[PDB]
């Protein structure tokens, strides 16, 4: 199998701005025709992959002009000149030349946006969870810039990194911001030992550390 | 209107069988190859099946062969890819696709192999701490646990509500599902007008909405 190899793996770019996404092939991808099966697809979330680029350098009818291929050897690259809004997404290389026909991993194509702070909320367990044994606390952190946002969770002071779960929205359309959802589980009796539950939200050098609490009393 | 459908994708138990389907329209189907691409929950595409517009050539990478079989009828417009003896491995999104290096793809249809048991998700409303507060806008959420196989539908106010929301994407924590969505009003207008998330678990054929009531 010829293993493709993308980099970067996540590319946040101003709009406007230059992209250049790089595949590498473990062995050469020649044909024996003479001719380079090495093809560029963007998928855009929702939505099914679509040919952008074939034969490293050809444009797919309907792709515009930005859109260019380089590459010959073991490594193959996609300039954007000037990435717009309908650009965003994820790009996968592909080779045709030789069976098994073979992707990269993909690349994510991401716009940058002025940084802001998450709006934090958090919740109790509700009582309806309460009854069946259980009990989780919910923390929203929405709309932030950029992707990588630090959370930590304290109980009665102390930190708690084990029982929690995080998931991330994809970066929003409209605004370009990141939300993020972060569950801590916990059993009745355990949440019922304790009083003070916390959601923080920090950077690492972010001078800001966004606190929300609650007793359970 | 050159188009690919795609059905049949289910969840079976490791060890059993499914068969898929790709309809297309818009173009003379005999007259072009056709292959099969999964992608995976990592999001990784694997090429999984080729055959050619006539149907007498095919071929599998070999971590497929021997348990795949792709097959057309073309006096149909039908792809088909016959899947058997399956393993969790397998699980991933199929697409169908047109060779030209596919130039068309279908939207892909979701097959999962799991031992896994199919359970109805308990839904949870996630009303503000009961302290009153504060500014312009109000979060509220539903909390969608222990729910498997995928997907869960999640709407706020049967979907009139829909500025405003993020859904976030389930986490597996051993053989179930979680998945939580936030919905952002002015403050003004809750508790005075109502707020409820509607949410759908087709595979165990359950809906539940949950009216958003402030705590006490």
């Amino acid at each position: 199998d010829v293993l493709m190899t993308q980099s970067p793996l996540s590319l946040p770019v101003s709009l406007g701005d230059q992209a250049s996404i790089s595949c590498r092939c473990s062995q050469s991808i020649v044909k024996s025709n003479g001719h380079t099966y090495l093809e560029w697809y963007l998928q855009k979330p929702g939505r099914s992959p679509k040919l952008l680029i074939y034969k490293v350098s050809n444009r797919f009818s309907g792709v515009p002009d930005r859109f260019s291929g380089s590459g010959s050897g073991t490594d193959f690259t996609l300039r954007i000149s000037r990435v717009e809004a309908e650009d965003l997404g994820v790009y996968y290389c592909f080779q045709g030349s030789h069976i098994p026909w073979t992707f990269g991993g993909g690349t994510k194509l991401e716009s940058k946006r002025a940084d802001a702070a998450p709006t934090v909320s958090i919740f109790p367990p509700s009582s309806e969870q309460l009854t069946s044994g259980g009990a989780s606390v919910v923390c929203f952190l929405n709309n932030f810039y950029p992707k990588d946002i630090n959370v930590k969770w304290k109980i009665d002071g102390s930190e708690r990194q084990n029982g929690v779960l995080n998931s991330w929205t994809d970066q929003d359309s409209k605004d370009s911001t990141y939300s993020m959802s972060s569950t801590l589980t916990l059993t009745k009796d355990e949440y019922e030992r304790h009083n003070s539950y916390t959601c923080e939200a920090t950077h690492k050098t972010s001078t800001s550390p966004i606190v929300k609490s609650f007793n359970r009393n | 209107d050159v188009k690919l459908v795609e059905s049949g994708g289910g969840l079976v138990k490791p060890g059993g069988s499914l068969r898929l389907s790709c309809a297309a329209s818009g173009f003379t189907f005999r007259n072009y190859g056709m292959s099969w691409v999964r992608q995976t929950p990592e999001k990784r595409l694997e090429w999984v099946a080729a055959i050619s517009g006539n149907s007498l050539y095919t071929s599998y990478p070999d971590s497929v062969k021997g348990r795949f079989t792709i097959s057309r009828d073309n006096a149909k417009n039908n792809l088909y890819l016959q899947m058997s003896s399956l393993r969790s491995e397998d699980t991933a999104l199929y697409f169908c696709a047109r060779h030209d290096f596919f130039d068309v793809w279908g939207a892909g249809t979701t097959v999962t192999a799991s031992s896994a048991k199919t359970t109805p998700p308990s839904v949870y409303p996630l009303a503000p701490g009961s302290a009153a507060q504060t500014n312009s806008m109000v979060t509220l959420g539903c909390l969608v646990k222990g729910y498997f196989p995928e997907p869960v539908t999640v709407t706020w106010n049967s979907g009139s509500l829909s500025s405003g929301v993020h859904t976030f994407p389930a986490v597996l924590q051993s053989d179930l599902y979680t998945l939580s969505s936030s919905v952002t009003v002015p403050s003004s207008t809750w508790p005075s007008e109502t707020v409820t998330c509607n949410v759908a678990h087709p595979a165990s054929s359950t809906k539940v909405d949950k009216k958003i009531v402030p705590r006490d």
